[PDB]
């Protein structure tokens, strides 16, 4: 589902040291910030 | 001037006011006397601006009577109930400020809409229901200093030609569904206050969003 | 801007490049990247000028694609092989500088050609095959600073309005076929450099027609 997908997106951004910025489950889009946490 | 009362009374009689009135607009009197609601005059002599806000104006606006006011520079119709496509303000080629914030104007604005409005300095189209792409002629306005189009339903990419607008100091395109990549020309523009937030699929510098899709 | 590559590639394809190429002009790229040969841009952002010289440009050029460049101010096509009438550059109402020196443009220029070119400041029509009279619209160019029509085949009288011109600093009409009477209203000046040399039939007193072939 969408909530689990965007949880995994938030974790991916954290592993890159960024903030989650964009998450779309239906488009399978996950984008993080350029700035650092 | 007293002669300017005639086009203004016609304009009054062409609009539908649902919250208030324009009874102060009395034909055969000078609109610059101080007695006319929402009239601004240059040096108290000639009509230069019309500010008719919060009167529940409904339906559309036509400009065929406003064009008879030779010195009209400013039109403000904010906070009304107007609907339909953008009225033909491009027939007022001398206009310097157009403010239509917080109405229900709709539709995609014709790409060449603004071609004739060479004197426009301020353009407020925010809090409406405009759709489709930002019309390319907006970036060709030689004198434009402020563009507000926030809170609409715009889509598509932001034209990079905004970055070449010599006088542009305020650019608000927030709360739309603009997409693509923020033009570097806008990110690099000196002395620009720009707001591109709440455009979900827009990425790049100014929005602090990496374009890369992380596939996890 | 990438949107400006389309009309330039169309312009490139509309002329025949006999002696060189414009390989740098690549569709889908920004002509202000710093890589396009012969392109000027305003602040590295938008196309402002084209200067394509000594490429053996042959045939006729049309202005239907250059009109799509909103911020184009300067055109230089010197030292090429262009021919035919003077192209309809008056469509580019914002053009500030037009340089067509050393081509094979011909015919008589329409008198009212330059009426709409108000912003024009530099006009180089020298070293061509222009015929007929000097178009009087040139004399009513508001911002015109320099006019170079030398080494053509022009005829007729020099218009007196050249000496009432706002900002005109150079007027070179050398080596033509002008005649009539030298206006005193051009000899009076304010820092107007005038080269009327090699135009023999201009003498004010219409005397006996010596040296007549």
């Amino acid at each position: 589902g969408r909530i689990g997908y965007c949880f995994d997106c938030a974790r991916a951004c954290m592993r890159r040291g960024k903030y989650i910025r964009t998450c779309s489950f239906e488009r399978k889009l996950c984008r993080c910030s350029i700035s650092d946490i | 001037y007293v002669s300017e009362s005639e086009p203004l009374v016609r304009f009054k009689n062409s609009v539908k006011i649902t919250k208030g009135d324009l009874n102060s607009w009395r034909e055969g009197t000078d609109p610059c006397s101080g007695k006319w609601f929402g009239i601004y005059c240059q040096k108290g002599l000639t009509v230069s601006g019309i500010h008719v806000t919060r009167l529940g104006l409904s339906g559309t606006i036509t400009v065929d009577d406003l064009k008879d006011l030779p010195n009209l520079k400013t039109i403000r119709l904010d906070n009304n109930l107007l609907s339909g496509p953008l009225p033909h303000f491009f027939k007022l080629r001398g206009l310097k400020s157009l403010m239509l914030s917080n109405n229900s104007f709709s539709g995609e604005i014709r790409d060449d809409f603004f071609k004739d409005m060479s004197k426009l300095k301020r353009l407020f189209l925010d809090h409406n229901k405009f759709e489709g792409s930002i019309p390319s002629s907006i970036t060709q306005l030689p004198q434009l200093e402020e563009l507000h189009m926030q809170s609409n339903n715009l889509t598509g990419e932001i034209p990079p030609e905004f970055g070449s607008m010599k006088n542009l100091k305020v650019l608000d395109l927030s709360t739309n569904s603009l997409d693509g990549i923020v033009p570097q020309s806008i990110a690099d523009k000196k002395n620009l206050a720009v707001n591109l937030t709440e455009n979900e699929y827009l990425c790049g510098p100014v929005v602090d969003v990496g374009c890369e899709n992380i596939e996890l």
